[PDB]
């Protein structure tokens, strides 16, 4: 099963086991940068097809980038 | 109806009670004057034995006085000074001499080699006790209503209950209904009720779906302890619940939504039947009791 | 998860697991915990912005929508996830009773 | 991880769009292409008095109408005149969610 | 419970739930979703004062301590207890797919 990057993951070496992909998303703040990276499972990937949780979302004023893959530990960007 | 008729050995659910007890005991700050601890057991062998504290500085430096007197030769189990009357550690001091049955003339016993008592615990009989290392500044006078959370002795008595069983193990879903009508004497609000979980032969893991059908009169939290056993685990109750990290990661549990359940064993399976849950294992109505040992069979 | 490991280590403004001390008698007047005479309850605080540990797909469209409307004030709330036990003494009458009160400390907090 | 694209769906549709630089597609569907490589495409043919506009999503390795998509990468769909008898055709893809929805002469 | 019946029926500053619709390009930027083109998702909102409609032991415990301590600003929090499904339109090329999403509209709350 698929190996990500967490964040929160504190107990295992900042790392989750998932069903479903790895996301990352970094956030532009004026005073600091915000990386979020975190696991999606299956069942909350909606639509399957096109997850709108990995869709492209850089809405006004916040430089968001969010990244979805499916590579082992590929959300390091 | 099927929750009058008694249950007997061959029953999924065994109904058990676990305690804290101690009879009598005092408290005291001796430090100021090696911490002299008292354990007095009676009659209701090997008694288990858990040394900590508060754990304000973590290491314990101070070496311990312990009095383990019973009216049985028990191998204690000193789990991370001891006046005996054999002790394993998986520093000791294992001494053999003749201790008084008396708690009175125990106490002074004690006060014949040693300065001040820092605690005294008089035991009935329990495999488990969990002992104090520390010492709380506001207080050795003995009395029959004291009791300390520091000082406790573990016991799991085996309740009565009716129930029976309706279907065997030649099913896909082992579907248990649990029926509990008070978990303590004692009723306060929200108290823990232990479900566990494990096979019935105890040597290989099982592959099973397991429905657990939880309902009490008083509000209880059930705690699912799965053992050896993995595979899908839902649980339906009108009260909340609560899952060990074993659970979890053994077993995809399925969540209630604190459903509002029927009363009664005819209702209780009515329910199960009417919601996918078919055909229904075993069927348990417990008075009393606030653990329950789930076997299952395959 | 946002535990205590997490959240105690780290400074978060967000949703987060935030330490409380609670005496009984001192801070709810309840003689009737006779050991211990305080614990450790712990709260969840601070906001939940979108993708912060969404506990249902509710709160994933409520953050999000939160996000483009923050006037609305329809966003997901800080909220204990996994709670533990705390074993307490009490006396009914002349009995000293050792009940261990369930739920009672919270270790985890998530946004719904 | 590439992802399907948002196109607009509807096929062969008539159209009162023509003697305009931008027009809207007046689509009402707006899909996830079926396979993650498609892209949108939009065509636009006058057949004597009548205009019809097509929107769908295509696979730009394949060839639409009998003819090479060119421009399969660019944000915008910005149609291009292609010579086919008797006929006035143009026609544009694009890799932005929903680019065949606007569409620019 | 606090549920659609007593709270849209009768006006309550405390936790209640609150009606919300929310259009999915308007508030949310979705373009993929064909029908509906918004749900009524609503939301929880409002103070959680002692006992009201309390989760669990420990929101009992900091509903009352929040009683006593205002100032602590720790007080539990109101939450959606029960969620329904909502379904949804949307194509695949030139299938329309009927997806039913569940826990997309809160129908009550509690104090968590």
């Amino acid at each position: 099963a698929l190996q990500c990057f967490c964040h929160l993951c504190t107990k295992d070496n900042f790392t989750c086991v998932t069903d479903g992909l790895c996301f990352v998303s970094v956030t532009e703040t004026t005073d600091k940068v915000i990386h979020n990276s975190m696991c999606i499972a299956e069942i909350d990937l909606i639509p399957r097809d096109r997850p709108f949780v990995c869709a492209p979302s850089s809405k006004t004023g916040s430089v968001t980038t969010t990244y979805c893959c499916n590579q082992d530990h590929c959300n390091k960007i | 109806p099927c929750e009058l008729l008694p249950v007997g050995v061959g029953h999924p659910v065994q109904a058990m009670l676990k305690s804290f007890t101690a009879l009598s005991g005092c408290a005291s700050r001796g430090t100021t004057s090696q911490e002299v601890h008292i354990i007095n057991l009676r009659k209701g062998a090997e008694v288990a034995l858990h040394l900590r504290p508060i754990q304000s500085l973590h290491v314990h430096q101070k070496p311990l006085v312990f009095i383990l007197n019973s009216p049985q030769p028990i191998l204690w189990k000193v789990r991370t000074i001891f006046h005996v009357v054999e002790v394993h550690f998986e520093s000791g001091e294992v001494k053999v001499e003749t201790l008084p049955h008396g708690n009175e003339h125990l106490l002074n016993w004690a006060h014949h080699r040693y300065t001040a008592v820092t605690s005294f615990s008089e035991l009935r009989m329990a495999h488990d006790i969990y002992i104090k290392v520390g010492e709380d500044p506001v207080f050795c006078k003995i009395d029959n209503k004291f009791l300390s959370l520091n000082y406790l002795a573990s016991y799991i008595e085996p309740q009565p209950s009716t129930g029976c069983v309706l279907s065997g193990p030649d099913h896909e879903q082992e579907v248990h209904i649990i029926e509990l009508q008070a978990p303590n004497s004692s009723s306060a609000f929200q108290v823990d009720v232990i479900v566990d979980l494990r096979p019935l032969d105890g040597d290989i893991p099982l592959h099973r779906d397991v429905v657990l059908l939880l309902k009490g009169e008083k509000s209880v939290n059930w705690v699912i302890k799965a053992h050896k056993v993995m595979g899908k685990l839902e649980i339906m109750t009108s009260d909340t619940v609560s899952l060990s990290e074993d659970t979890e990661r053994l077993m995809q549990v399925s969540k209630t939504v604190k459903q509002k359940l029927p009363a009664g064993s005819q209702a209780l399976i009515q329910w199960a039947e009417e919601n996918g849950f078919n055909p229904v294992t075993s069927y348990t109505n417990t008075p009393v009791a606030n653990h329950f040992n789930l076997r299952l069979r395959e | 998860a946002l535990d205590t490991n997490y959240c105690f280590r780290n400074l978060e403004e967000n949703c987060c697991v935030r330490p409380l001390y609670i005496d009984f008698e001192q801070d709810l007047g309840w003689k009737w915990v006779h050991e211990p005479k305080g614990y450790y309850a712990n709260f969840c605080s601070g906001p939940c912005p979108y993708l912060r540990s969404a506990d249902t797909t509710h709160s994933t469209v409520l953050g999000l929508y939160n996000t483009l409307n923050p006037e609305a004030s329809a966003s997901p709330c800080c909220v204990p996830q996994d709670l533990e036990p705390l074993t307490i003494l009490a006396y009914v009458g002349e009995t000293p009773k050792v009940e261990q009160l369930s739920n009672m400390v919270v270790k985890s907090c998530k946004c719904s | 991880v590439k992802f399907p694209q948002l196109c607009k769906f509807c096929d062969v549709r008539f159209s009162t769009c023509d003697n305009q630089k931008s027009c809207m597609s007046n689509c009402s569907i707006t899909s996830i292409c079926e396979k993650p490589q498609e892209v949108c495409v939009a065509v636009w043919r006058k057949n004597d008095e009548n205009i019809t506009l097509e929107t769908v999503c295509h696979d730009p390795k394949l060839p639409y109408h009998d003819f090479i998509l060119e421009d399969a990468a660019s944000p915008k769909c910005i149609m291009k005149e292609k010579k086919k008898p008797g006929e006035t055709f143009f026609m544009c893809s694009c890799s932005s969610d929903e680019c065949n929805d606007n569409i620019i002469f």
